RNA sequence: CAUCCGGGUGUUGUCUCCAUAUUUUUU
């Protein structure tokens, strides 16, 4: 995996981002919009739960992720 | 103002899905949204965390409980971003 | 009076971190937000008896951050005063 | 902004925020119970409104308990930042 | 229409049989009568009683309970 | 010879907002709103419509250099040889386009520009029968005259919400040369005269009902929009709306303290004069008569407006128009006011009940629409229809009943229709027609192919069962407001 | 400041989902900005009523469902 | 008239018993002072683990967020 | 600054130079600022007059262009009431006369002008309530201090050059411009607006006929 | 249907003058 040594989150917007969630799932997709409260809008969001064995996988598309239920953000891949 | 909350209120009317902290998904026409995501739906299917589906006419939700909201592919186009 | 001043003044330091679940995080303090959001480059994770999961970049949510283990060469009283 | 910090330090000295502020002034080791069960013996350096507190001379005490094998575990850290919400009860050891 | 502030002002003057449920808590209930009211939802309750749930009358007195962990009230 | 019209489909204007996303918002019936722009003769409603047209499209091909510079108004929706030579809208025209409010939520609006001369009131009766709400445009010099009085009495009669646009605000400044306090008293006189004919409802500029506009200089604003641009980045954000409710009607301000008495020391003006109207007079005076070197520095510092190096070399009226379009940006305050005026739940049922014999409901399966007028639009003739219920598809045979039959057929339903196939469906846009495949509930379209089935108006229905034939109810014929009495 | 528009649901029975899978039936009496539901008490989840008039805290609300149309 | 905050101001310099939510325990010590946040401080606070004094903690400072109820 | 070069092709002035040329050229200005002056003297009324063969009372007279000249309009059956004099046949030319051939339709109206001039003594301000005008008869909340409206740092509403700006703003063609290009010397028609307006006073017969002959030349 | 006095804009050349925290987010 490769990414630029970025200063802040908004500078790397529209990047394929692995986004953890407090309930155990991880949402992977290119981020369109962020917030002061860390609400995120993934362009091609993909629902990936970790069941109690192997990864659960599901496609969502354009979705809002609420900020409170986020654990953290990670860059998965580049734009385009 | 919150640009994701901007998107939510712009998404009113479409068949949107919604899972909470509880893990119980929903899916139907949205009706109302605010700064705190005080969501309302119509024609909402209410699948419990086990998978027990219960069709119902309406629902109101509090924003603290909301986890994520499935928006359609129309809001990808216009006009909130640029 | 704000420790946010101090945490803002903590920059480009390689630090360990704990979370609400208790996950470790070894990475350079790229920046810290006024609400504790630890922006970190060149990071390494290890879960709570579990094996390694190293990564390229992680900005972690402020509330999820439990306890940041600071580095060795650190004058606390130097940064505390304006 | 300045008047709020004036009444902050004023309300600390008179209110119960004076205790661990006085513990920082006396600079003693203090035990602190935690949300995920960690009795933190450490030297308090920093102190704010939210009870976030940088700790020198750190010594966390806990029990990683799994497998019917009580393994009371503990570690020393040079310096560590504490988040407020984790704290339950701070106390100055006599 | 009755906002919660006005309905609790009825509970303040009346002091009628209140039953309280608790936040992040199913194992225990309370039974008393409302006596105080804050600008937050903090309310002091005299004649309060700890009442474990119907899955008995256990001892409890007058309590200032931190009101940010309230669920039910009914005077 | 007859119209100016865009026949080549490749030469369509190029629509900044991606029309496919506009058509996708027609699925939600609450996203569409039908507004007709009525008012008196030579008050500004066509130029008001032309502002929205200019800001909605990328490159209009009929726009010359003079209508860009601002000498002659582009009268885009006038469109005819009659309306160019006579200088007078004689037929209603429209445009369907999407617009965003101040909270960035975009919605599809069907504007029907209507004539203002008093002989053409058949047209205005069509526009009142079509529109969900109307925005009555009046000019500030004449006041609410007897024509305005009748237009608002007919807006009340038709169960139609309404909105007001005070127009020609420059004529207070440049023509009549009124001082700012006297112009404030003029505006308060017009608004207090508006509220005398409206039965009970309250029209004030702070309830998003009153909209101040020029349309020759090419601006419009509201108090909410004008606070939202330049004031409310300084107010603490919990106070903003409350400050806007302080912006009208004899509340006075000095130094952070609001009160009602004339404050006895500073001899200031009321708050609308000081915060909104005197800065508007200053924009006009300084655009026309200040040296440009001081003006670009002052204007960059106050409004963050950056005057380009081309736009210093103008004539005074294009420069005033350029400055006023850069201070007052696109017409989002008017669209926000339109969104804050119309509630569908209150008035759609009463409007269909007033047009056609109040029943309980219509079934959601049946197609039920209202053919308002035959309009010669672009060479051939199109029906102009509003869809009240159901869906309509291109290639569908429906029953078109003339409205003169309907008052008998309704009693016979309380106690056959010729069918036609829908050849084409188009969205009206001004100098052109945009072809669309299907037409949903709640929107106004042009339908080619049913025009031979009726005289002045008709009703269009497609029933699925036989049982829904007793459920459906037919439209009553129009009240063309003036009786035709002049004979030849 | 944004008032949750419960005037559509005012004086109607509502199935309030609250913390720990608990339900509350009851006709609505009023509310505030925090969503604290002032409601006439009804049967709580076979089924049994506690109280006559109730005030539920907003933080404890999971949801509130339209029982009455 | 007997509100929480004025009774709490009367409860200053008096014995109090603190109960909490998760991983929690009753207490018993003389309240020192309070604020609008309801941060507590006790002297001679005995750690009553479900009404069983596990240890005399003494001079202590309790956080506001984890407070459930406070009694005599 | 005020010209492109010695090729002498384009010009651009300031406001006081343009205002000075506006005052200084008083005897040859148009001095008609509303378009409702030319109600039945516009170009298109002249074309309808030539085509219909009528004569509006102060304009030109041409040949018919249709010089070859039933009981529908009989006397017994038409109601004689409000005579159909020639201004009505010019103004509404498809209604008042049968067979309108080669007739065009002449711009109904312009709304009503209420421009107010200010020429007396100059010491009256720019914004002033004229004697022509009718009259118009009949602390919980605070903000931060030093909250002032937008242009409060510039305290003068009326600049000194603004009366000249509001007078040049309404002048007809050459003076509302302050930017343009050089034309030829004979292409500037100085007598032309004179015979397009009306006769200024009551003149001899020769001088009223001279207006008509020149004005006929303009129409052709 | 033509002739004549004139005009715009674009590309190239040429000429002249100078220059190189206390309920929905985070306590
Ligand atoms: N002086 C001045 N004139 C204006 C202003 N706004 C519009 N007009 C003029 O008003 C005249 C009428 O404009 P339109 O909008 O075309 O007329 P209308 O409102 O459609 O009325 P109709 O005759 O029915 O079309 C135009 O010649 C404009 O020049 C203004 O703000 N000031
Ligand atoms: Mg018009």
């Amino acid at each position: 995996i490769q990414v630029a040594h970025s200063s802040r989150l908004a500078n790397l917007i529209d990047y394929k981002l692995r986004v953890l969630t407090q309930d155990g799932r991880v949402y992977i997709g290119q981020l369109m919009a962020f917030d002061k409260h860390m609400n995120l809008v993934l362009n091609e969001c993909i629902e990936e739960r970790v069941p109690k064995i192997k990864v659960e996988k599901r496609v969502l598309g354009l979705t809002i992720l609420r900020g409170e239920q986020i654990l953290s953000t990670v860059v998965e891949d580049k734009p385009l | 103002n919150g640009i994701p909350v901007k998107l939510l209120n712009e998404a009113q009317g479409h068949i949107v899905s919604l899972e909470l902290t509880t893990g119980a998904t929903y899916r139907g026409k949205l009706v109302e949204s605010e700064d705190s995501m005080n969501v309302q739906l119509r024609d909402v299917i209410a699948t419990e965390p086990q998978g027990a589906v219960t069709h119902m006419d309406q629902i109101f939700v509090r924003g603290s409980q909301i986890k994520f909201i499935v928006v359609p592919d129309l809001l990808k186009n216009a006009p909130l971003f640029k | 009076m704000k420790l946010v001043n101090f945490l803002k003044k903590l920059r480009n330091e390689q630090v360990t971190i704990e979370l609400k679940n208790g996950t470790t995080v070894w990475g350079t303090l790229q920046s810290v937000s006024p609400q504790m959001n630890a922006i970190l480059t060149d990071v390494k994770l290890t879960l709570p008896s579990d094996n390694i999961a190293s990564l390229q970049y992680i900005n972690i949510r402020g509330n999820t951050i439990r306890q940041i283990i600071l580095p060795d060469s650190l004058n606390l009283d130097s940064l505390l005063v304006d | 902004r300045a008047e709020l910090e004036e009444l902050e330090e004023f309300e600390f000295k008179h209110g119960p925020m004076s205790l661990i502020n006085d513990a920082m002034v006396t600079r003693t080791p203090v035990i602190i119970s935690l949300r995920n069960n960690h009795k933190i013996i450490a030297r308090v350096k920093a102190f704010d409104r939210h009870c976030n507190m940088v700790l020198e001379n750190v010594k966390e005490l806990w029990t990683e308990k799994k497998g019917k094998n009580v393994i009371n575990r503990e570690r020393f850290i040079s310096k560590l930042f504490l988040r407020g919400d984790s704290v339950i009860v701070v106390l100055k050891t006599p | 229409m009755v906002p919660p502030i006005n309905c609790i002002f009825n509970f303040l003057q009346q002091q009628t049989p209140v039953t309280i449920w608790l936040f992040e808590q199913i194992g225990i209930r309370i039974k008393g009568k409302i006596v105080g009211f804050d600008e937050f939802m903090n309310v002091v309750i005299d004649e309060a009683v700890e009442i474990p749930v119907n899955s008995k009358g256990t001892p409890l007195g007058k309590i200032l309970l931190k009101g940010d962990n309230i669920t039910l009230i009914t005077s | 010879e007859h119209t100016i019209f865009t026949q080549l489909k490749k030469n369509i204007p190029k629509t900044r907002y991606n029309r496919d996303y506009m058509l996708s918002m027609a699925n939600i019936p609450e996203r569409i709103i039908n507004v007709g722009v009525i008012g008196p003769l030579h008050s500004g409603k066509t130029s008001l419509m032309d502002l929205l047209v200019i800001d909605s499209h990328k490159r209009i091909p009929d726009m010359s250099k003079n209508v860009e510079l601002g000498w002659k108004p582009l009268r885009y929706l006038d469109n005819l040889k009659q309306e160019i030579d006579r200088g007078l809208s004689i037929k209603l025209n429209g445009s369907t386009l999407l617009c965003t409010d101040l909270e960035s939520k975009s919605r599809m609006i069907n504007f029907l520009d209507a004539p203002g001369h008093v002989n053409f009131m058949d047209e205005t009766a069509v526009a009142l029968a079509a529109s969900d709400l109307v925005l009555i445009v009046i000019d500030v010099v004449e006041g609410v005259t007897f024509v305005v009085e009748q237009l608002i009495k007919q807006s009340i009669k038709n169960n139609v919400a309404m909105c007001f646009v005070i127009n020609k605000l420059d004529r207070l400044i440049l023509d009549l040369k009124l001082p700012p306090m006297d112009a404030y008293l003029k505006l308060n006189h017009i608004i207090a005269n508006i509220n005398s004919f409206t039965k009970g409802n309250v029209f004030s500029p702070i309830d998003n009902n009153i909209i101040f506009a020029s349309t020759k200089l090419g601006f419009t604003f509201t108090i909410k929009e004008f606070v939202s641009y330049y004031y409310a980045h300084s107010i603490p954000s919990s106070k903003i709306d409350d400050f806007t409710t302080r912006l009208w009607g004899s509340v006075y301000y000095h130094k952070g303290n609001f009160r009602t008495k004339p404050f006895e020391n500073v001899e200031k003006y009321p708050t609308f004069v000081e915060f909104i109207l005197i800065p508007l007079y200053k924009i006009f005076s300084y655009a026309l008569s200040m040296e440009k070197d001081k003006l670009k520095n002052l204007l960059r510092s106050n409004f963050r407006v950056n005057l380009s190096q081309e736009a210093l070399q103008y004539d005074p009226q294009p420069f005033l128009k350029h400055v006023l379009q850069l201070i007052f940006r696109q017409q989002t305050g008017l669209v926000d006011a339109i969104t804050r005026c119309y509630q569908p739940f209150e008035l759609f049922d009463n409007k269909t009940a007033h047009l056609s014999i109040p029943g309980k409901s219509t079934p959601e399966g049946t197609l039920w629409a209202h053919v308002l007028k035959t309009v010669d639009y672009g060479g051939a003739e199109w029906s102009l229809v509003r869809i009240y219920s159901g869906l309509l598809k291109r290639g569908d045979t429906v029953r078109i009943l003339d409205t003169s039959q309907s008052e008998s057929r309704q009693k016979r339903q309380l106690h056959e229709t010729p069918s036609c196939e829908v050849e084409e469906i188009g969205l009206l846009g001004g100098r052109y027609v945009y072809p669309v495949h299907e037409a949903h509930k709640g929107q106004i379209v042009l339908i080619k192919g049913i025009s031979s089935a009726y005289i002045k108006s008709a009703t269009l229905y497609s029933v699925k069962s036989k049982e829904d034939m007793k459920q459906l109810k037919f439209f009553k014929p129009l009240d063309y407001i003036t009786e035709a009495v002049f004979k030849i | 400041v944004s008032t949750p528009e419960l005037k559509k649901y005012m004086d109607k029975k509502i199935l309030l989902n609250i913390n720990g899978s608990r339900k509350v039936a009851g006709i609505l009496r009023g509310y505030d900005i925090f969503l604290n539901v002032v409601l006439d008490d009804a049967m709580e989840i076979n089924n049994h009523q506690l109280g006559l008039q109730t005030v539920i805290r907003g933080n404890s609300i999971i949801s509130l469902e339209a029982l009455d149309a | 008239p007997v509100n929480p905050k004025p009774f709490l101001k009367g409860l200053v310099n008096h014995r109090v018993g603190v109960k909490l939510k998760f991983n929690s325990t009753e207490y018993r010590g003389t309240l020192v002072s309070t604020d609008n946040y309801f941060n507590l401080q006790l002297n001679e606070a005995e750690e009553f683990v479900a009404g069983v004094s596990h240890g005399t903690l003494g001079e202590i400072f309790i956080r506001c967020n984890n407070v459930l109820y406070i009694r005599e | 600054k005020k010209v492109n070069g010695t090729s002498y092709k384009k010009w651009s002035f300031d406001l006081p130079e343009m205002s000075n040329l506006y005052r200084l050229s008083t005897p040859l200005r148009d001095e008609v600022t509303d378009k409702n002056y030319y109600y039945l003297f516009d170009k298109k009324s002249f074309f309808n007059g030539k085509a219909l063969n009528n004569a509006i009372p102060g304009g030109p007279k041409f040949e018919p262009l249709y010089p070859r000249e039933n009981e529908f309009n009989s006397i017994d059956r038409v109601i004689f009431r409000v005579p159909i004099r020639s201004e009505y046949k010019v103004a509404f030319p498809h209604l008042y006369n049968s067979r309108p051939r080669s007739v065009r339709i002449p711009w109904y109206n312009n709304p009503v002008s209420c421009i107010i001039q200010n020429d007396e003594e100059y010491d009256t301000p720019a914004l002033f309530f004229d004697p022509s005008l009718n009259p118009i008869p009949h602390g919980d909340f605070t903000l931060p201090e030093d909250f002032a409206p937008l242009l409060a740092e510039e305290e003068e509403l009326i600049l000194p050059n603004t009366k000249d700006a509001m007078s040049l703003y309404h002048s007809p063609f050459p003076f509302n411009r302050t930017k343009g290009k050089m034309v030829r010397a004979q292409d500037v028609a100085l007598a032309k607006k004179w015979f397009l307006q009306h006769p200024d006073e009551e003149y001899p017969v020769k001088v009223k006929v001279s207006y008509q002959k020149l004005l006929k030349n303009y129409v052709l």
